[PDB]
């Protein structure tokens, strides 16, 4: 248990695990979703993997 | 978001410079500016980055007449920001035609910083009401961003001046400035000078330096209005979220404040929760009744307790809330702050939308019709007769805040599904 | 001939053209079998098909949508036991791409 | 979130076989699971939850 | 290739002679010619091999009344070249009228090191508009080289006179000039005199030495605008190669610049890309946008952080770019110059199209306007009635330039697919 919770760090994909799939810092996602409103507002015809793995990474 | 703070008045300027101080407290900064290399938390809640680990802060500092914001200028607390916006009679008359003039080149200095921000959420007022040179100037200067941005939010901190008793213009100023603050303000954060003049006789036996100490008092109460930003909480991390349960309606926007020590020289949540319930722990002093009540913890966490103390103020029935609307009274919970030494670890915050503030509206608005009807009072100056011939402005704000009274006292009822 | 027939037929269903010797269903007739003559597709890929119909039952499990699911999964099983199978299923996936949805109350 | 946070972080922080870390990620989930509205006997109650959310998207018109 | 640089005109003689003696200092080799034995590197690019570890610069300079001239004849960097090229009013036909008739021996200078050079790729022009001797004997000189040269490129550094305010013809110098810089050059060069004062102003406090400074920055982008040829590097170590995307039109062929520090008495490269977009980093002073944007980078390299960057300043959405086109700010990264100590180890560098220089165009052009319809200004000498007795050259240059306008406003447009 020792070397998986360092070497493979367990707790720390926890704690992520709990911030951003369960919203768990809140901000990080809300910044998200307040940027990401023009998109979802577009139909999805028009909307490409680019544009969101883009958009992503200025939030973070 | 990010929010542009604007203070003005000699007393706006001092809790400008106090809440700015006690930032630089909160978090793990230099009063120069520096941040500190043993520092998690957010330090970019209201501040622009420099280099030098540099979080300049975000806040312009407006100045009439000035006397105080030269012992506000020699100071290190100057050298956190003062990106160079110093700029240059006790009516609101003087205040309105003097910001009249100049309204330009100081909406220039917060251009200057719109473009500069990149992301935005609003502005907020650091207001004195009836101080002479801010009354009038904060009014214009009100209107003014309402008419330039229907895109932004305003909040603005304010004084009720009442020291139970010299200035005789008090309710005319107190009127008109109120008049621009039910129709051309987004939220409003009010406050008893009396209450804190109260609590401050309470917690020591001062009377002349209750200044620093009612400085102690705000300090508090505004961090803790901060606290759920600037340390990342889940929900009301923006000002909109904490903002929109708390308005039913904006011609209901007037906001409560408390503090849960009396003195400031295990504890459960219910218990802070059922005296912030208590009007002689409330800081702002038929029956009245809330229109919604939200209130914020921050300290030691029960987890399940919460939930526990929430049946328990229920089954109390100490508070009765609106008849007609599903208001209920609502939980927060923030992480206590770090960086600095703290006496009572926990600590409490209301936030709500009560009728009893109606009271001291016709009490100003009695005292106005009996000095306006004794006719020795407005003081005749030619900033009123250039303002107004007539003077009927002041007649048609008291037209519009007596209807704002009708509008409290319809609200007041178990029936307000009807207008008025 | 029973294949004439049936476009006819086609015409007269989807377009609501009841009456053949209405020009306007000569027209939609022409263009109906002018396209079945522009080959411009490739052949129906079976194993794409299958992917595409296990992605819809994940959806359908992604949303909480069980009984959707679970018929989802029993109907595609069923009907893929006695080519034309993955023919049909990409025309009906490609006729309404739209959204589709809801759809309930099995 | 906040009971059931405490719930897995103690039966993690605890745990003394790796099984344990497992068997305590899998309650905590579907805790959660029965917590919300995703159950198969719990449809009832969500159904009227999909036409609360409809008339916020129609009040916006 | 091999380029000889050509200078004329007073400030023009001195931005050779500024750039020469940079590239002295860039470039392990002594002023007296002799290159150093303590040193890889090209010492090649635009220099004779002589022997003694002599790369003699080749490098033409041209004068005409000469004050300055003698100032610069009098060094140590004048021991580096001057294969003996000296040879000897403030009107463009003076200068023209002046280079009529001495052309051919000049001209003989020309194809001396054009038989000299075995390899070329273009030539040089530094030239200075309204510099009284400069103009008008370097629009002659620049339409003799055209003429007998349609196979080789030419690229003219010139300023652009804008000090704010006597001499009054200097919009129909500038009218002229322009006139063959658009129909008679292959790539202009252009800078604000009014930009590099107000970033002189910026980094400094000076007025009365400010041409010394300007000489700093204008080497600074010279020198930049040339190390990725002068340094081995991979693309764009041809003048072709550099040039031929910044181009998509030879109407569109004026060229803007750039310098990532403002005041030059870990950084990545995002920060100087993304500020190298902002206009008051931009060394040149409805919505303006460009037309194609290269930049080149010159320090500290880290190797996967360039695409992340480049993820990042698309998601900034800072600049849209021309809409009927693919337009793309590129990137190019070169070696930092050895041979110098230097500070700022990141350097950053903006060839770009944009079309905010058609305004300083019709400025010009209004102020033409202005003066030939007042009528006093043209100063009515011998050179301008010999030179024509009708004065509509200039009318003609003055159509030519407002057509010039109308292709730019139209390429402003989201319709540039049909002519005009």
């Amino acid at each position: 248990l020792d070397v998986l919770n360092k070497k493979y760090s367990l707790l720390d994909h926890m704690q992520a695990m709990r911030r951003y799939l369960l919203l768990g810092q809140g901000d990080f996602i809300r910044h998200l979703m307040d940027l990401l409103k023009p998109e979802l507002v577009r139909p999805a015809t028009t909307l490409y993997q680019h544009n969101l793995t883009g958009i992503l990474e200025t939030a973070v | 978001r990010e929010i542009i703070t604007l203070q003005l008045g000699q007393c706006g300027n001092q809790i400008g410079f106090e809440f700015w101080k006690q930032l630089c407290a909160e978090h793990g900064i230099s009063p120069e500016g520096i941040v500190e290399e043993f520092a998690t938390d957010r330090k970019d809640v209201f501040f622009y980055q420099a280099d030098d680990e540099h979080y300049i802060p975000r806040a312009v500092l407006l100045d009439l007449e000035p006397r105080v914001i030269h012992s506000i200028l020699n100071s290190p607390y100057a050298k956190l920001y003062n990106p160079e916006n110093i700029y240059l009679g006790n009516n609101w008359a003087s205040g309105f035609s003097q910001g009249e003039k100049i309204h330009e080149d100081i909406f220039d200095i917060i251009d200057r910083e719109a473009d500069g921000s990149d992301s935005l959420e609003g502005f907020v007022l650091c207001h004195s009401i009836a101080g002479g040179t801010g009354s009038g100037l904060g009014s214009y200067l009100l209107e003014r961003l309402n008419d330039r941005y229907p895109k932004k939010l305003v909040q603005t901190y304010s004084v009720f001046p009442n020291q139970d008793e010299d200035v005789v213009v008090q309710p005319y100023n107190s009127l008109l400035t109120l008049k621009r603050l039910t129709q051309n303000a987004d939220c409003v954060v009010v406050l008893d000078n009396t209450a804190l003049n109260r609590i401050a006789t309470d917690r020591l036996h001062i009377q002349n330096p209750s200044f620093s100490q009612i400085n102690q008092l705000v300090s508090t109460i505004m961090s803790a209005s901060t606290t759920t930003l600037r340390y990342p909480g889940y929900m009301n991390n923006d000002l909109i979220g904490l903002i929109a349960s708390l308005i039913p309606t904006p011609r209901l926007h007037f906001l409560m404040t408390g503090y849960t020590p009396l003195t400031t020289d295990k504890t459960t949540v219910l218990d802070v929760m059922r005296r912030l319930l208590q009007p002689k722990n409330v800081m702002v002093s038929t029956n009245h009744c809330y229109i919604a009540i939200l209130n914020i913890i921050q300290g030691e966490v029960d987890p399940t307790q919460v939930h526990k103390s929430l049946q328990r103020i229920r089954e109390r029935k100490l508070a009765n809330f609106i008849p007609w609307g599903p208001a209920s009274i609502q939980v927060a919970l923030s992480r206590k702050s770090p960086y600095l030494p703290s006496a009572h670890r926990v600590s409490g915050l209301m936030m709500a939308n009560h009728t009893s503030i109606s009271s001291l509206f016709e009490r100003t608005c009695r005292q106005y019709d009996k000095l306006r009807k004794r006719e020795a009072f407005l003081e005749q100056f030619r900033k009123e007769d250039m303002f107004k011939d007539n003077f009927d402005e002041m007649d048609t704000s008291r037209e519009i805040v007596q209807q704002l009274i009708d509008e409290y006292h319809a609200a007041t009822r178990p029936d307000y599904i009807s207008w008025g | 001939a029973q294949q004439e027939r049936d476009v006819r037929e086609l015409v007269r269903g989807v377009a609501g053209l009841q009456d053949e010797a209405d020009p306007n269903f000569q027209l939609a007739l022409n263009f109906a079998w002018s396209n079945f003559r522009f080959h411009r597709f490739l052949d129906v890929n079976s194993h794409k098909i299958e992917k595409t119909i296990e992605g819809i039952y994940e959806k359908f499990v992604i949303h909480s949508d069980l009984s959707k699911a679970a018929s989802w999964k029993r109907l595609t099983e069923e009907f893929l036991n006695a080519d034309a199978h993955y023919s049909i299923l990409s025309l009906l996936l490609c006729l309404s791409d739209s959204p589709s949805n809801s759809s309930y109350v099995e | 979130l906040e009971c059931s946070w405490d719930e897995l972080w103690n039966k993690v922080q605890q745990a003394q076989d790796l099984d344990h870390i497992i068997a305590a990620h899998e309650v905590f989930l579907d805790t959660i699971i029965s917590r919300c509205l995703l159950d198969s006997d719990s449809r009832a109650l969500l159904n009227q939850l999909r036409a609360v959310f409809d008339q916020i998207i129609e009040l916006q018109n």
